């Protein structure tokens, strides 16, 4: 797993 | 873009059909970054006529333990698509890459070798080398139907 914003792009 | 190819009144309604409290689903966001991509999660309980209550599977708040919940629509929610494990990508194909813990849009450019597959995403213009295990073939969930892209 991963926070919300690790995962988001740019 | 979203309501060109759904109808709103359908959609409602088979999601008040299948997305019920424990139900694996996935789902998407309209914020800058997250175009082309699917999270997975678990209906957590229906909120008024037209919205769920879902937990991440994988994505967490800032402590980065507990599960991230958030709010969603019927329209950016849907079923875990049927997954044909075994198939043979072609150049051209659109597929989902399991990147950073959501399912992302992206176009295959190089058939598979050594058990990869190469890909390119257009949301940040790169291109890599995926294990096929983190690939399928892009799908669309439209009233009530999985089909292919047009």
């Amino acid at each position: 797993a991963r926070t919300k914003q690790t995962a988001r792009k740019s | 873009d979203i309501l060109a190819r759904v109808d709103l009144e359908t959609t409602r309604a088979i999601a008040k059909q299948m997305f019920s409290s424990g139900t694996v689903v996935e789902v998407s966001s309209d914020e800058e970054g997250f175009q082309g991509c699917w999270f997975a999660a678990k209906v957590v309980e229906p909120v008024g006529e037209d919205k769920f209550l879902v937990e991440y599977r994988d994505l967490r708040e800032k402590d980065g333990i507990e599960p991230l919940k958030e709010e969603t629509d019927f329209l950016h929610i849907r079923p875990p698509p049927p997954r044909d494990e075994d198939i043979d990508f072609a150049v051209g194909d659109k597929i989902n890459a399991f990147y950073n813990d959501g399912w992302w849009v992206g176009v295959v450019i190089d058939g598979m070798k050594h058990g990869t597959v190469g890909i390119y995403f257009r949301q940040s213009q790169e291109k890599m080398r995926f294990g096929r295990q983190g690939l399928r073939l892009h799908k669309d969930w439209v009233d009530g139907t999985w089909q292919l892209p047009l």
